[PDB]
């Protein structure tokens, strides 16, 4: 531990993520959540591209901070680092991907027909390992975390279509 | 052992020894 | 490069050193005295402190947990946190360490079972020393003096023993010359050199398995913990349990084991060199000395001495005299005269002697016990080893035993060579070896107490005191009282004697039940609620417990040095001139050996009675207890 220091800094990634997990589900300025149904036209193949509006992140802060919530500062820490906040931002949107409403008519694309073989192949992968060690009969939550731990799946790296980009805050609101 | 172990958690290991007791014929 | 994981342990320790301020009062009592030293000469204490690891534990389990299995990282942080906290301390105007004590769990080991699975851990280890590396010291920092330049450069060193985490290895030269190349010439005095003693500690015999050969780690001590025990000791030796070397796998069989010292600890067993000093409170004191002031001290001290035993109150008081000891003189010419007395009994079988050398043994704060054979001439006094690695001294029993008690038993089974060997450490306390062109008079201030039967089995009334005890007249006259004791048989002495024994094996400890069997305890105590005993087997006087006697011997032999008065020297010089000129068949030859005895009673006597001079009342129950000893007369 000594050729390889350590620095606290102010920045907590997993409060950050808890914030944007958050932003995510509940935003709702733009009848349902924005960015949410942006996610639902994204899994029914239709948008390929999710733009994160930042100043949808300093209202969302405004609206928090507003009625005395404590909400950290998300927007500056994505503009000190940039890069780090896009695979958070990807990752919180890989947890909370709706499922498809129409489902492949022999016209989808071939990369989307792909990412569903892919998806169907790592779950039934999973629940395959799952039915095998239940069946040895040595909670059900320690035996998704052995399954997951035993199986080697199809990352979310690659199972996922959309593209991840920011808008920067607009200069008249800011 | 893991997996016994990881299901029995509910109310890492070094690789364990293997210990043979044998009763057959001795040179 | 500064750490912030470092930091914050750091900052942890402190918030621990300021929660319990103990150890700053101590931090500050060690500074006062250095300073305080230091302004009266215009031995310093060292730099340590004693955390204990219960308080830690209470204070925060994670950090008391990172201390004990993963000391490498959670140790230093530690040390630089008290040393911070002594800077900031020390307003007035070489970093400070730390020593542990407190229960280590399932850490607390022994030589047989340091296995590898507790390597990298603190460790608290219990054995016996056994070797004793001479203190070597080490050179950490080297100044050197150009001439040209007119200047001094010095070079820090480093190994792996010194520091508990593993610092990249960098080749240790010396330095030659200066950058510009000058020659360069070593300025000791300058230079810092550091102590280093290597010892091994053995698992105790009284724990070992019986007839297995023993296991053996090192230990590494340095600085203020060096030279902390010698050979023969029982220490518990806290340290980190590291590993060294490259084990083999760099291409030149296992690691090489040993344990970095934090704290050594001499324990204190029974028939061992170790003293037995205990701690006195300011209570304790003061029922010391409330205590003192009674008439009947003496009587109440002595009853205390064996409960269990019957009688024998003469024997008692002997003893307990025997355990005050006197004060040795020394002159200016260089002559020493004794200071200690010398107990003999000589008995009928199961007179209790043998118990009573193991009460003795059991309750003084340095005995050692021998057997009549088992401990040879050369097993007593000492000898030389003549070690290979060259002719070494090898103190015996009663070199180990100074400034203590010998409990000698079965005395006549003793060989006359081996007691030919006894008469010089009985008279001139010293051990002369004048053998094998080794020249040296080892220091052996011991006091003697031994027990045996007469040669016919019982003493016999018709036969002469000197046929029965056939022990050579200068060793009879080496012993200070010759107690001859029998088994009589008359029947109020015996039934009471019945009463007592079946009193005293009728006794449950209070922390058990009817048919519970008595666990053994070891007992180690480490050298460093009333006042009297509820429970008696003798049955109305005040009996005191055995460890309230302890203290109270423990207080009086350092605090008291009597010195004689004439009124006293008067009752003396009378006692001896009658002894000597009237003739009552004594037990024991009468010289001036009796004079002496008499004198050490006497001073015996004041000790008891913490009185800073020799009265009267002290020279009379030295003389009532002479006169018992031989005449066998009692008032
Ligand atoms: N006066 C006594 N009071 C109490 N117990 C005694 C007395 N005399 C002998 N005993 C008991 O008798 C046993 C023999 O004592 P011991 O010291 O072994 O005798 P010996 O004098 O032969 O060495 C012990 O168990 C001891 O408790
Ligand atoms: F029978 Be005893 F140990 F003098
Ligand atoms: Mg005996």
């Amino acid at each position: 531990s000594a050729a390889l220091p350590s620095i606290q800094l102010p920045v907590d990634y997993n409060n950050l993520f808890n914030e944007i997990t958050d932003f995510l589900v509940t935003f709702k300025q733009d009848k349902g959540p924005k960015y949410m149904a942006m996610l639902q036209k994204v899994a029914n193949r239709e948008l390929n591209s999710v733009i994160i509006d930042l100043d949808d992140i300093l209202q969302y802060q405004n609206e928090k901070f507003l009625q005395g919530t404590q909400a950290d500062d998300l927007v500056s820490a994505i503009q000190q680092n940039a890069n780090h906040f896009t695979e958070l931002f990807c990752r919180a949107i890989d947890n909370n991907m709706p499922l498809p409403t129409k489902e492949i008519d022999y016209k989808d694309d071939v990369l989307d027909v792909i990412l569903n073989q892919r998806r169907l192949r790592n779950e039934r992968m999973l629940s395959d390992r799952t039915n095998e060690i239940r069946s040895e009969n040595l909670m059900n939550d320690a035996l998704r975390e052995v399954v997951e731990d035993e199986t080697e799946l199809f990352p979310p790296n690659l199972t996922r279509r959309y593209f991840l980009y920011f808008k920067p805050l607009s200069q008249n609101c800011a | 052992a893991k997996r016994i172990s990881i299901l029995s958690r509910a109310q890492s290991l070094p690789t364990f020894q293997l210990i043979l007791n044998s009763n057959a014929n001795q040179i | 490069a500064p750490d912030a994981v470092f930091g914050d342990r750091v900052r942890r320790f402190q918030e621990f050193l300021d929660t319990f301020t103990s150890y700053r009062d101590s931090v500050r009592s060690i500074q006062v005295y250095n300073s305080n030293n230091a302004a009266n000469y215009n031995n310093i204490l060292p730099h340590r402190i004693i955390i204990s690891l219960d308080d830690l534990r209470e204070f925060d389990r994670s950090f008391w947990s990172g201390i004990l299995v993963e000391p490498a990282y959670f140790i230093p942080p530690a040390e630089k946190a008290l040393t911070d906290l002594a800077d900031s301390m020390d307003d007035v105007p070489h970093p400070w360490k730390l020593s542990f004590k407190g229960s280590f769990g399932a850490h607390a080991l022994s030589p047989r079972t340091l296995t590898a699975q507790h390597l990298n851990k603190l460790v608290s280890v219990e054995g016996i020393v056994t070797k004793t590396s001479l203190v070597r010291p080490k050179l950490i920092r080297s100044v050197h003096y150009a001439a040209k330049t007119g200047r001094f450069h010095y070079r820090d060193y480093t190994d792996a023993t010194t520091t508990l985490t593993t610092r990249i290895p960098t080749p240790a030269i010396y330095p030659t010359e200066d950058t510009e190349g000058n020659k360069l010439t070593t300025e000791y005095g300058y230079s810092t050199f550091i102590d280093h003693q290597r010892i091994t500690v053995q698992e105790m015999p009284e724990m070992a398995p019986a007839g297995q050969l023993p296991r053996s780690i090192d230990v590494i001590l340095d600085d203020d913990l060096v030279d902390k025990t010698k050979p023969g000791d029982r220490v518990n030796v806290v340290g980190v349990f590291k590993s060294l070397g490259a084990g083999g796998m760099n291409q030149s069989i296992g690691f090489k084991t040993l344990i970095l010292g934090n704290t050594v600890y001499p324990l204190h067993a029974r028939s061992t060199g170790v003293a037995a000093r205990q701690m006195l409170t300011d209570f304790d004191i003061r029922n010391i000395n409330k205590l003192s002031k009674k008439k009947d001290i003496f009587d109440i001290l002595s009853q205390s001495l064996a409960p269990s035993i019957y009688g024998h109150d003469h024997i008692k008081k002997a003893i307990l005299l025997m355990l005050m000891g006197g004060v040795e003189k020394n002159l200016e010419n260089g002559s020493h005269l004794r200071g200690d007395i010398n107990i003999l009994m000589v008995g009928d079988p199961s007179t209790a002697k043998s118990q009573l050398l193991r009460f003795v043994l059991n309750t003084a704060s340095l005995a050692i016990a021998t057997t009549g054979r088992g401990s040879s001439g050369v097993g007593l006094t000492a000898a030389v080893t003549t070690d290979r690695e060259e002719r070494r001294l090898e103190a015996g029993a009663m070199v180990l035993a100074d400034r203590g008690v010998v409990c000698i038993d079965e005395f006549d089974k003793m060989t006359d060579v081996d007691r030919v060997a006894i008469h010089e450490v009985m008279e001139q306390q010293t051990v002369t070896i004048a053998k094998a062109g080794i020249h040296t008079t080892l220091n052996a201030r011991c006091s003697v107490i031994a027990a045996a039967n007469p040669v016919f089995g019982q003493y016999d009334v018709n036969r002469d005191p000197h046929q029965n005890i056939a022990l050579p007249d200068s060793l009879l006259s080496r012993f200070d009282l010759l107690f001859v004791v029998t088994d009589d048989i008359n029947e109020i002495r015996d039934r009471s004697i019945s009463e007592h024994v079946l009193r005293t094996h009728r006794y449950l400890p209070p922390g058990y039940l009817e048919g519970e069997p008595v666990r053994e305890r070891l007992n180690l105590s480490l050298a460093v609620d009333h006042v009297f005993e509820k429970f008696n087997p003798l049955l109305i006087p005040k009996l005191v417990t055995i460890p309230f006697l302890r203290k109270y011997v423990q207080y009086a032999k350092e605090r008291v040095i009597p010195q004689l008065t004439q009124e006293a020297i008067n009752v003396i010089v009378k006692n001896y001139t009658d002894l000597r000129n009237d003739d009552n068949t004594k037990k024991s030859p009468i010289t001036a050996r009796t004079l002496e005895t008499l004198i050490r009673l006497a001073t015996a006597h004041a000790k008891v009675r913490l009185s800073k001079t020799v009265n009267k009342v002290d020279a009379k129950v030295a003389a009532n207890l002479l006169r018992f000893a031989l005449l066998g007369e009692d008032i």
